[PDB]
RNA sequence: AGAGUUAAAUUAUAACUAAGCUGUAAAAAGCCCUAGUUAAAAUAAAAUAACCCACGAAAGUGACUCUAAUAAUCCUGACACACGAUAGCUAGGACCCAAACUGGGAUUAGAUACCCCACUAUGCCUAGCCCUAAACCCAAAUAGUUACAUAACAAAACUAUUCGCCAGAGUACUACUCGCAACUGCCUAAAACUCAAAGGACUUGGCGGUGCUUCACAUCCACCUAGAGGAGCCUGUUCUA
């Protein structure tokens, strides 16, 4: 219900972290 | 299901109609039987008041039967019948006093205790649990026994004659055989006891 | 019940005790209203949910010349009185 | 008659004989009942070792060995080798909760042999080492 | 370990009768909460997962204990009603 | 007596912190529960076993132990008994306590007022 | 409640386990409660009264506990 | 916050005894320097009481003992000052047991997962960092009222004094800035551009590899009988023609 904008900030930041690791 | 359940089934017994007077509860009961107004369901053509019927001989019967032929399967009956009266009378003559004492010659009782000693103790029934089907051992009800070891009678006898051999022959030769328990039927009812202490374990799968 | 404190002389250990006084003087302006509408020819009405006096409210309002609904309420019975009762119809001028 | 259901203390002038001996000198049957398996070791009340016996001991394999048939089959080969030994009475001493427990007791009992007091010794911390981790995460 | 041992959760069996005794023990160990304990122990519960578990066991038992007290406040209104068909 | 209710849950008033968070409020309802079915367990699995151990004795020969063979089958009949004529009983008496139905019935006679 | 005093204290253990009642069962003030729960810890490790058991010489004192264990 | 202590487990380690032990819905792998019983330090963790509701500002705190000790004659208040779960970092010490990682074993179409075994960082102690949590009881602090009065749901509705915050959704716990023992960090926090919605509560359905009851009467399982699927033909489809 609130999930679906947890879901979009938790995508967000795992997207990110991601990057940072590669960059 | 032409009669409605209002409907009880017929006692054909003679001796229980001839002599009422000593019984006070089967009076009553009998009494509450007809006096209740209750219709009888029309006694079948199967069944007789016949001093000469076994429930058991015609249960075997039915179960030889293929398509529609009530003749040519109580033929094959009365036939087997002969040939085990036939073969232990053979078998009479030729022996001696003691051995005149020891050998039946009732194909009735050869019949009876063939069937008894050929009936099994314990059965399997497939369970499944964790996507697996285990084989565990079930106790019986008796109707079941009694069925499963005319079944394999008339199984065996069917499938594993020669094509030559007749039906009351290799019949009679299995119901003498199962009498004395050496017959492969009894080894079917071996096999199904080992299978069933081989999963032993298993027992504690079933839940009734 | 919150509203009926008004009422009460008080509660004398535990049990609530309800003033006569005011019991006598609202129970007269009942009775001549009562009586005042009977006098003026109009339906009175006898209503209990209770079963004990069942009986004796029919008993009494029989003995009136009054009617007693003292059985289970229909629920749209004076709200949609022409359906229930009939094609047309008087409804009760009081209700006790 | 008067029975207790708790023990006779050491120190304690009760008389009570299982053929002829006090509670004390009765051997031990020590039963260890696990969810996978069920051990069985008769005992001196000396401690020394009579008899053992377990469902892998039994020839049974890895689930078979769980289910209390096998504990009974494990109880009963206890109790005749312990019986060979000559052991009429038993003190029962339970170890761990698990499908052989009730199964190995009266599979002692089924196998010729005399069962006194049953006590139960299970591991209980009061929190010592923390347990592994629950499954399904 | 270091306690004198067969003092506790020990039970006599009674006139040879072993199911008996057994179920006595078992009623004991359940009683005082030592057979969930073990159950419970097999495998570790994190902190909040047990706050939680206490937690709804004492709304639960709060709600029982309250049904079984209007229950057997209510249980005299069960006998036959007087005013039938009134 | 009932576990206290008294500064237990969250509310705008108290002034410590929540030990019950209740999934559903607390309030009785009107109905109680329906009674549970039992969970079954297989029966006559002792003289089973009883009667495997003499069969792998004595070599699977039926005429050498008639007596385990019986009790197993005695046995068996009393667990069909018990499967048959408990289901009844266990179905309508409650011994003290009575059937949910009439509790119910009982509890809709003098309902929990949330209400008002 | 004095934690010297072993006999009152394991008045309210469980015989067979050993452990401590609670309110519904020894039926005190939460006060006394707490005070019985305390000296009994107290008297466990100060090596006075044993933790596994009810000491068996108190075994026949008054029962004044609400539990039955046989039935 | 210090210092001291240990009941229940558990383990090094022997002594007997047994060949297996462990492990799952079921097995495999693992181990047999294994297992059961009898002995036992260290380490770590603190059954029951607790159906209690205390202490602390919060985070937190529930084995025992003692020492020290819980601001303000009590309004609000920062970016200042001092703290701040778990994880993490540095250095030294501990290591029972647990366990990211990793390696084996199963599972599976695959299984870099769920399940099984083994083992590590790590959880512990000392000292220093790091300063984040759904750090949420998603309900600010201090005084009050139960008057007016139901959006919905939830923990009923409100006054007064304050402070902190909030101006559609994404982009965004992002880029750029300042500061910071942090250098894959925290903090502060935009715009281009995209969209015409994004959201909150509910209603009735449908559905659910969700739970509890009750069933299935040729009907699911258990079970009975005869057939089909293999042969030849007959006849109909599909293709190819
Ligand atoms: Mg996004
Ligand atoms: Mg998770
Ligand atoms: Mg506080
Ligand atoms: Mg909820
Ligand atoms: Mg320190
Ligand atoms: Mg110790
Ligand atoms: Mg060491
Ligand atoms: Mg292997
Ligand atoms: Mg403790
Ligand atoms: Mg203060
Ligand atoms: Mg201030
Ligand atoms: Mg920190
Ligand atoms: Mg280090
Ligand atoms: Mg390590
Ligand atoms: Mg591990
Ligand atoms: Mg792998
Ligand atoms: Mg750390
Ligand atoms: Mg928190
Ligand atoms: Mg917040
Ligand atoms: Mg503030
Ligand atoms: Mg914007
Ligand atoms: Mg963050
Ligand atoms: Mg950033
Ligand atoms: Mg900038
Ligand atoms: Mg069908
Ligand atoms: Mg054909
Ligand atoms: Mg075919
Ligand atoms: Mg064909
Ligand atoms: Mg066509």
């Amino acid at each position: 219900k609130n999930i679906l904008k947890i879901r979009r900030r938790k995508m967000n930041h795992h997207k990110y972290r991601k990057l940072v690791k590669r960059t | 299901s032409r009669y409605g359940p209002e409907y009880k089934d017929p006692q054909i017994d003679k001796e229980y109609y001839r002599k009422p007077l000593a019984e006070q509860t089967e009076e009553e009961k009998y009494e509450r039987d007809f006096k209740k107004t209750q219709l009888i369901k029309a006694a079948p053509a199967t069944k007789t008041s016949s001093v000469f019927e076994d429930p058991v001989i015609s249960k075997f019967t039915n179960m030889m039967m293929k398509g529609g032929n009530k003749v040519l399967a109580r033929s094959l009956m009365t036939q087997t019948l002969e040939a085990v009266k036939r073969k232990q009378f053979a078998k009479y003559h030729a022996a001696s006093a003691e051995e005149q004492a020891t050998i039946e010659r009732n194909p009735y009782t050869i019949f009876h205790q063939a069937l008894k000693n050929c009936e099994p103790v314990i059965g399997l029934v497939p369970i499944l649990k964790g996507g697996h089907f285990y084989q565990v051992p079930v106790p019986l009800a008796d109707r079941r026994r009694r069925f499963l070891a005319m079944k394999w009678m008339i199984a065996e006898c069917r499938e594993k004659k020669h094509r030559r051999v007749l039906m009351p022959e290799k019949l009679s030769q299995e119901l003498l055989e199962a009498f004395h328990n050496q017959g492969p039927v009894i080894k079917r009812k071996h096999d199904m006891h080992k299978m069933a202490e081989a999963n032993r374990a298993l027992a504690h799968y079933r839940w009734w | 019940h919150r509203f009926m404190e008004p009422y009460l002389f008080g509660s004398r250990l535990g049990q609530d005790i309800i003033d006569l006084e005011q019991t006598a003087a609202h129970l007269q302006l009942a009775l001549n209203f009562t009586a005042h509408v009977a006098y003026r020819e109009g339906i009175i009405l006898f209503v209990s949910r209770h079963r004990q006096f069942a009986h004796l409210i029919e008993t009494t309002a029989r003995d009136c010349g009054e009617y007693a609904h003292t059985r289970y309420f229909k629920g749209g019975l004076l709200t949609n009185a022409p359906l229930l009762l009939g094609p047309g119809v008087r409804l009760p001028d009081l209700i006790i | 008659s008067s029975f207790s259901i708790y023990p006779p203390i050491p120190g304690q002038e009760n008389s009570l004989r299982w053929a002829g001996k006090k509670f004390e000198e009765i051997p031990i049957a020590h039963i260890k009942a696990s969810y996978n398996n069920t051990q069985i070791q008769v005992v001196s009340a000396a401690h020394q070792p009579l008899a053992h016996a377990s469902c892998g001991t039994e020839g049974f394999r890895n689930a078979k060995k769980g289910t209390g048939i096998a504990a009974q089959t494990a109880g009963i080969a206890a109790a005749a080798k312990a019986t060979g030994k000559g052991v009429t009475h038993v003190r029962v001493v339970v170890k761990g909760l698990g499908p052989g427990r009730l199964s190995a007791i009266k599979g002692l009992t089924m196998g010729g042999l005399e069962v006194i007091s049953i006590t139960d010794n299970t591991p209980i911390p009061h929190n010592g080492c923390r347990p592994r981790k629950a499954r399904r995460l | 370990a270091n306690h004198l041992k067969f003092i506790a959760r020990t039970v006599m069996v009674q006139e040879g009768n072993v199911e008996g005794a057994y179920r006595t023990l078992n009623r004991i160990l359940t009683m005082d909460g030592l057979i969930e304990d073990i159950k419970r122990r097999r495998y570790y519960e994190k902190p909040c997962r047990r706050r939680q578990r206490e937690s709804y066991e004492t709304c639960r038992r709060i709600y029982n204990m309250e049904m079984a007290r209007k229950i057997n406040f209510l249980m005299r209104k069960n006998r036959a009603d007087p005013w039938q068909g009134c | 007596a009932t576990p206290s209710l008294r500064g237990r849950l969250a509310r705008l008033g108290n002034p410590r912190r929540p030990i019950l968070k209740p999934n559903k409020p607390l309030i009785l309802a009107n109905h109680v529960g329906e009674r549970r079915r039992e969970k079954g367990e297989a029966t006559c699995i002792t003289e089973m076993s009883v009667m495997m151990a003499c069969w792998k004795q004595n070599e699977f020969r039926d005429e050498a132990c008639r007596k385990e063979i019986q009790d197993f089958f005695d046995c068996a009949s009393r667990a069909e008994a018990a499967r048959k004529m408990r289901s009844i009983q266990e179905n309508l008496g409650e011994l003290g306590s009575l059937p949910p139905k009439k509790l119910n019935k009982l509890l809709h006679r003098f309902p929990n007022k949330p209400h008002v | 409640v004095d934690y010297k005093n072993v006999q009152l204290l394991s008045q309210f253990i469980s015989p067979f386990t050993g452990c401590i009642y609670g309110r519904h069962i020894t039926g005190l003030c939460g006060k006394k409660q707490k005070e019985i729960t305390k000296a009994i810890k107290r008297a466990q490790i100060l090596g006075f009264m044993p933790v596994t058991y009810k000491d068996p010489a108190y075994l026949k004192d008054p029962k004044v506990c609400n539990i039955k264990y046989r039935e």
